[PDB]
């Protein structure tokens, strides 16, 4: 089977810093490529990045870099993350979705990216 | 010219050239074993060849002669055109389409009917 | 008909290839040549003409059989070392720096240790890196004690890459593509044949190609396809650049005993000044050489855009930097000097910080980890780079600049960049041919 | 978002219609990664087709969906009541981007 | 008829099924090794039985005859009794008594003699 | 005399003896993988024999005549002073020098020129 639980949702202040788990389960670890997805609640879908979990090579989002820092621990299967200087738009729910095909795919990480997670909302507003 | 020397010249001055590649089909714990198991293709391979020749109403090396004609199917050109104008390369590519029962022909009805009539005329 | 034995036919297939090396050493059946048969003593390359052959470097099944083998090799080599099972322990470890940031980096770990007899036990000291103990909650612990068997590479060997011939089997030819412009894929105009490769050192590394083959007098971007990006971009050097890779630290190895018949050698005090590596790479060459790589790689997007260098975005150790081998030992540099350049249109030498790491579980099998034994004296070593690993960044919706960053990883691309213009074919001597020839009855 | 996609469709079950994911000449007639999904109201999306021209397993025959050119379009057979979600077009052109999204009803007002 | 296909087929019909148990003669770690160990037997099999074939007056396949004597020793019969009478079967369990002293009688008596005045007759 | 057997004999005697070893040149975890790399090793080195008898235009076995002049120099005696006055092994020992000219020569100057007029002889 294929399961990406994610984390609970997390309250934060702008200017903080928020981290997501995201476990995966029931296939090969090292082979599928990774897509994290955020999306705030009633508008479009965008992107965090992509790890590959062989060696842990990432890539970024071009409005997201600075900001976004994701890693991973293959012993443990789970995927990380984490996320700085928060913003009062970077209120959504974040998903992990999971790639189709291997990587040595012609277009492995560039796929439909089938399986999804359950996702997790943080809440970053002014209010305490 | 060497193994392959003459791979894109003309077939009649590669008509010359069946020899040197003809004597270089032999070339005379793991990271070992390797080297057993490519021999062993390797002769496997080259008895693969020589058992299909010998098959074959040849039985002669480099060189044959047959009865059978050619189907009018497979490329069919002139002498000129095919033995001048073209090299191996792009013959065997044009070719490909049949080679399995080119020589299921060139067998069935060689081996088991010009060398049945050659058992029977000797048998006679 | 006419068959004809002998026929000059070859077809795209893949098979085992052997090896073929120089006579010029045993050292105790260095890694890379020990069962070896010799290498050919005069290497004829022929060459052919009135020849094109459909190249294809990115799904060219060598590169895997290279790349399968050499961690077959890496693992029976690695087999009858030294285990270091007993090495799971607390590390009653402390700092060794006195001033601030002297050298972290350096821990003078005291542990126990199982001597010959059972019965006893034994109290040593180690001086490890920061890189290969984690804290636990100070305790410290090796990093990889509770994923993999650390296992010491038995230091009668050696890591030297050695120049390796993979030469085919009879009946199999290996296709030169000996033109000067090759692109990766597509037709070669000077195909020609060779019993097989020249001297391939399997070195490792990422983000720079060391001890690579620079033939290409031209700076060639290679990739599968250009236009991906999170597919690696291969670029191939013509003049090399000098390194000055250095460990200036003087370490004494400590033969710790972990008998019965088994040795663990540990660091023991750094006589001499503490020091941390550093690599350096001459600032003007290195300029010139990225000024060839980007105005070869204009030719690939747009005709004028601003090319920009950035450090490694992120990832394992192994990934964000320059992971290789000098004298013995792994370390890495995390070039961040060499990647910043920012170019839109249009004497010193540059100074990177370099890390070193014992314990190693390269290509990421987690079934086997490795310990690299400690190296005495100081460690100093000069090569030449041929080539870099970019990725590249993704675009936006108006890309007028595209920024490349370094990457790697995945060890194929270590090994494409010197099985790019070699290819193996087998051949088909059977063949039939119209004649007017007639067999008599 | 680079992928510019109608607001809503509307209309009855049984009938056929389609959604147009019109584009750039880079995105859509650029590649041939055109996907589309189906996110269910506050439920993680769903690859509701693999490709272009190209169908998965997983979902039924019901989505045909394909690019025309410039305008990249979805049709969806037999429309029914579990149809009412959601819809995102997707398409690939470096930096992963994705469309604003396709409302539809189905069986219900406008 | 495939691999030994017509083996209960009577001579008169067995003599041409012969190319195909020639073609299929050599049909074209551990629970591995013994792929490896299997081929090379096969290889090494097919290679002494095409040597007893060169080894003799043949040279040739389905065919070939000599000048050596046959001998009442061997099933002493008339030619319709042993060749429409049995098949090889029955026959070689009443003949694989002689297979090395008949193979070395005609290897030798011929391939020593038939040979040697064939070089002999060519000197002249 | 067995395999190898008259090895001391005159060459004229010797030449009787050829097949008793040319019979005899198939023969039929650590400490047994010696046996599978040996019989590969024999294998291979009989097909590369067989392989250079073919090649040389013969195919057959035990005598093989040419078209290829051997120049007194190569002999620098006479017929009664080769096949009566020295046995094969000191005749090897005096001529293992030449063997690779001699059998590449010999090759090619027969079968490219004799099989490629056979075949046009045969063409008319
Ligand atoms: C690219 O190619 C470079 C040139 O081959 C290479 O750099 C040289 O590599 C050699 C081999 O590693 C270095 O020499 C050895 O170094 C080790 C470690 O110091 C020594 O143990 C070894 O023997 C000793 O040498 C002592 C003198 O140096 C001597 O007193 C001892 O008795 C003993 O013989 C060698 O000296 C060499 O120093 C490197 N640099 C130079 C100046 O040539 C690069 O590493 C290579 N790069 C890669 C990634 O492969
Ligand atoms: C084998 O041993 C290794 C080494 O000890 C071990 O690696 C560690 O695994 C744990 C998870 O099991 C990692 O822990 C996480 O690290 C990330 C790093 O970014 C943290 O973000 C995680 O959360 C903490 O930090 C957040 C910061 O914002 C907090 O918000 C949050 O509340 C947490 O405090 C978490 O700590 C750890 O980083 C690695 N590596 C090290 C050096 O410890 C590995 O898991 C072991 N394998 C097994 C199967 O036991
Ligand atoms: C890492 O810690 C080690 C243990 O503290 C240290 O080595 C030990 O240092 C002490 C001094 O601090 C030495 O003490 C002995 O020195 C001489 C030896 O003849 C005499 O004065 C006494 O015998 C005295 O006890 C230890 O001999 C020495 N080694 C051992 C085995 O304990 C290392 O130097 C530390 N490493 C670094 C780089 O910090
Ligand atoms: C390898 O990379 C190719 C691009 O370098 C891929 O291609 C596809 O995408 C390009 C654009 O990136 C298209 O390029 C132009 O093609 C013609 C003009 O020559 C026009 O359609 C238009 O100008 C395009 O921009 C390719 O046409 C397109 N190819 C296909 C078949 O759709 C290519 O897909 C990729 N992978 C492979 C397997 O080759
Ligand atoms: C090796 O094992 C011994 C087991 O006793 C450790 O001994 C104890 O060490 C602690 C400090 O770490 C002392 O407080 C105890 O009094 C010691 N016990 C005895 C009986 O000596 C020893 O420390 C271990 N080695 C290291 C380097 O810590
Ligand atoms: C790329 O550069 C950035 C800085 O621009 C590096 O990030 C900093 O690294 C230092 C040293 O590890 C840390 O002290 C800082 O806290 C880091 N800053 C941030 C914002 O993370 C980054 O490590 C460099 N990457 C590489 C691979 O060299
Ligand atoms: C590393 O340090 C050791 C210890 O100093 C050096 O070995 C010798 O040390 C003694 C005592 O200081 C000196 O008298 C010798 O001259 C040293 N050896 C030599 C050859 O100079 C060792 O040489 C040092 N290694 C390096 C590469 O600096
Ligand atoms: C390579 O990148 C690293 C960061 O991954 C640089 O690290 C510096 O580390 C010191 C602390 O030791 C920080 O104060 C600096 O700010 C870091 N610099 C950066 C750019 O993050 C390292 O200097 C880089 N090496 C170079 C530039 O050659
Ligand atoms: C190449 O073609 C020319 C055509 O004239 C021919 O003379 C030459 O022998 C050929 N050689 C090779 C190596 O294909
Ligand atoms: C040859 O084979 C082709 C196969 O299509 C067949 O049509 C043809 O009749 C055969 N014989 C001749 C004389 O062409
Ligand atoms: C003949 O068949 C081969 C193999 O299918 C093919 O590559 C070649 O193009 C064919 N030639 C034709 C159809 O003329
Ligand atoms: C001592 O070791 C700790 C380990 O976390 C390190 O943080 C600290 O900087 C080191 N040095 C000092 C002076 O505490
Ligand atoms: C082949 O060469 C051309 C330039 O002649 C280049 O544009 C193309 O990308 C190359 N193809 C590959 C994939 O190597
Ligand atoms: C590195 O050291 C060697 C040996 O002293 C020297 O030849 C080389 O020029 C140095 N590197 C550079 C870039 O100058
Ligand atoms: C490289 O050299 C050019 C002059 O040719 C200079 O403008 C540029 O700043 C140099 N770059 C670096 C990184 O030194
Ligand atoms: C690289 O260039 C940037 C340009 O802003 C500069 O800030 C940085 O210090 C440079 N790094 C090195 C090591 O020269
Ligand atoms: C390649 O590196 C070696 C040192 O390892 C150096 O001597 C050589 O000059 C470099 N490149 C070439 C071919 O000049
Ligand atoms: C069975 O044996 C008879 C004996 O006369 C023979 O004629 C017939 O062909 C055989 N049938 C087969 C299929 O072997
Ligand atoms: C044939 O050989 C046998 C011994 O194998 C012998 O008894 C017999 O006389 C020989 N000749 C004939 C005609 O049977
Ligand atoms: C061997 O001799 C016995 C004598 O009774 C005979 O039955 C048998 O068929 C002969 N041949 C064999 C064993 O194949
Ligand atoms: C040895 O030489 C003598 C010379 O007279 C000859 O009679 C004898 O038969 C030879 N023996 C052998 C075994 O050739
Ligand atoms: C015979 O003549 C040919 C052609 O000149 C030469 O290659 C060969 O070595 C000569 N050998 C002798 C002396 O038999
Ligand atoms: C082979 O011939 C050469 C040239 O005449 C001579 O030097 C050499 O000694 C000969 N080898 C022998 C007779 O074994």
């Amino acid at each position: 089977q294929v399961q990406l639980v994610q984390s609970g949702a997390q309250v934060k202040k702008p200017g903080a810093s928020v981290t997501v788990s995201c476990t995966a389960s029931g296939y090969t670890f090292t082979g599928y490529h990774m897509h994290w997805v955020r999306q705030a609640p009633g508008q479009g879908l965008e992107w965090m990045g992509w790890i590959n979990p062989f060696r842990g090579a990432v890539k970024y989002a071009q409005k997201f870099r600075g900001r976004v820092s994701m890693t991973r621990d293959t012993s443990i299967e789970i995927f990380y993350m984490e996320l700085s200087r928060l913003r009062s738009d970077d209120t959504a729910v974040y998903y992990c979705a999971r790639e189709m095909f291997d990587s040595s795919a012609d277009w492995s990480p560039w796929r439909g990216m089938v399986a999804w997670g359950q996702g997790t909302l943080v809440t970053v507003s002014s209010a305490s | 010219l060497g193994f392959l020397g003459a791979a894109g010249s003309t077939m009649g001055a590669a008509s010359m050239t069946l020899t040197v590649q003809a004597r270089n089909l032999l070339s005379g714990t793991v990271w070992g074993i390797k080297q057993l198991q490519a021999r062993v293709l390797a002769v496997e391979r080259y008895l693969r060849d020589q058992q299909l020749l010998g098959i074959w109403g040849c039985s002669g090396k480099l060189i044959c002669c047959t009865n059978v004609p050619w189907n009018s199917s497979w490329s069919n050109r002139n002498l000129s055109e095919i033995w001048d104008n073209m090299t191996w390369l792009q013959w065997d590519k044009e070719i490909s389409n049949y080679t399995q029962i080119i020589y299921g022909l060139l067998e069935e009805s060689q081996n088991q009917q010009e060398k049945n009539e050659q058992d029977l005329l000797a048998l006679d | 008909v006419t068959v004809y034995y002998g026929v000059p036919v070859w077809k795209d297939a893949e098979t085992t290839l052997f090896c073929a090396s120089d006579a010029k050493t045993e050292k105790h059946n260095v890694w890379a040549t020990h069962a070896c048969v010799p290498t050919d003593p005069n290497p004829q390359e022929i060459h052919l003409e009135n020849v094109t052959e459909e190249f294809n470097m990115w799904k060219n099944n060598m590169v895997e059989q290279m790349h399968t083998d050499i961690i077959s090799l890496w693992d029976q080599s690695l087999k009858p070392c030294v285990k270091l099972t007993p090495l799971c322990v607390t590390l009653q470890c402390t700092n060794v720096t006195n001033n601030i940031t002297d050298d972290g980096e350096l821990k003078n770990c005291s542990f126990n240790m199982t001597t010959e007899l059972r019965d006893k036990k034994q109290k040593v000291y180690s001086l490890f890196y920061r890189l290969d103990v984690v804290q636990i909650n100070k305790e410290y612990r090796l990093i990889n004690c509770n994923t993999s068997a650390i296992t010491q590479a038995c230091p009668k060997v050696s890591f030297e890459p050695i120049p390796i011939h993979y030469c085919a089997p009879a009946g199999f030819a290996i296709l030169k593509c000996k033109d000067k412009k090759f692109n990766g894929t597509g037709p070669c105009p000077s195909v020609s044949t060779v019993q097989c490769t020249h001297g391939i050192k399997p070195v490792v590394s990422t983000q720079l190609l060391l001890n690579g083959s620079l033939a290409e007098e031209e700076v060639m971007i290679r990739s599968e396809n250009i236009t991906n990006n999170a597919k690696n971009i291969l670029v191939q050097f013509n003049t090399p650049v000098q390194i000055n890779c250095t460990r200036p630290n003087n370490n004494t190895r400590k033969s710790i005993r972990i008998g019965p018949g088994q040795a663990f050698y540990a660091t023991g005090d750094i006589i001499g000044d503490i020091r941390q590596a550093h690599c350096n790479v001459s600032k003007a060459t290195w300029n010139e050489t990225l000024g060839k790589v980007v105005k070869q790689l204009r030719k690939h997007f747009g005709n004028n855009t601003i090319i920009r260098f950035a450090n490694s975005s992120g990832g394992d150790l192994e990934v964000t930097t320059h992971s290789f081998n000098c004298g013995g030992e792994f370390f890495y540099c995390n070039t961040s000097g060499l990647f910043n350049s920012t170019w839109i249109s249009n004497n010193d030498s540059i100074t990177l910080p370099c890390r070193i790491k014992q314990i190693i579980n390269m290509w990421q099998r987690i079934g086997q980890a490795m310990y690299a034994p400690p190296i005495q004296g100081v460690i100093r070593c000069v090569s030449n780079i041929t080539g870099l690993i970019l990725t590249r960044d993704g675009g936006s919706t108006n890309s007028t600049t595209e920024t490349f960053r370094p990457g790697g990883g995945d060890m194929r691309d270590n090994w494409r960049s010197e099985l790019y213009k070699y290819k193996v074919v087998k051949i088909e001597p059977l063949g039939v041919a119209p004649t007017r020839c007639k067999r008599r009855v | 978002s680079a992928l510019t996609q109608p607001a809503s469709v509307s209309g009855s079950p049984g009938q056929s219609i389609t959604i147009s994911c019109t584009g750039s000449s880079r995105d859509v007639g650029g590649f041939d990664l055109v996907s589309w999904y189906q996110q269910h109201p506050g439920k993680a999306p769903k690859l509701m087709i693999y490709e272009v021209s190209k169908r998965p397993s997983g979902v039924s025959n019901r989505f045909s969906a394909s690019k025309s050119g410039n305008t990249a379009s979805l049709t969806i057979s037999g429309l029914q009541a579990e149809d009412e979600a959601d819809y995102y077009c997707y398409s690939y052109a470096d930096g992963v981007a994705f469309g604003g999204g396709t409302k539809l009803t189905v069986l219900g007002q406008p």
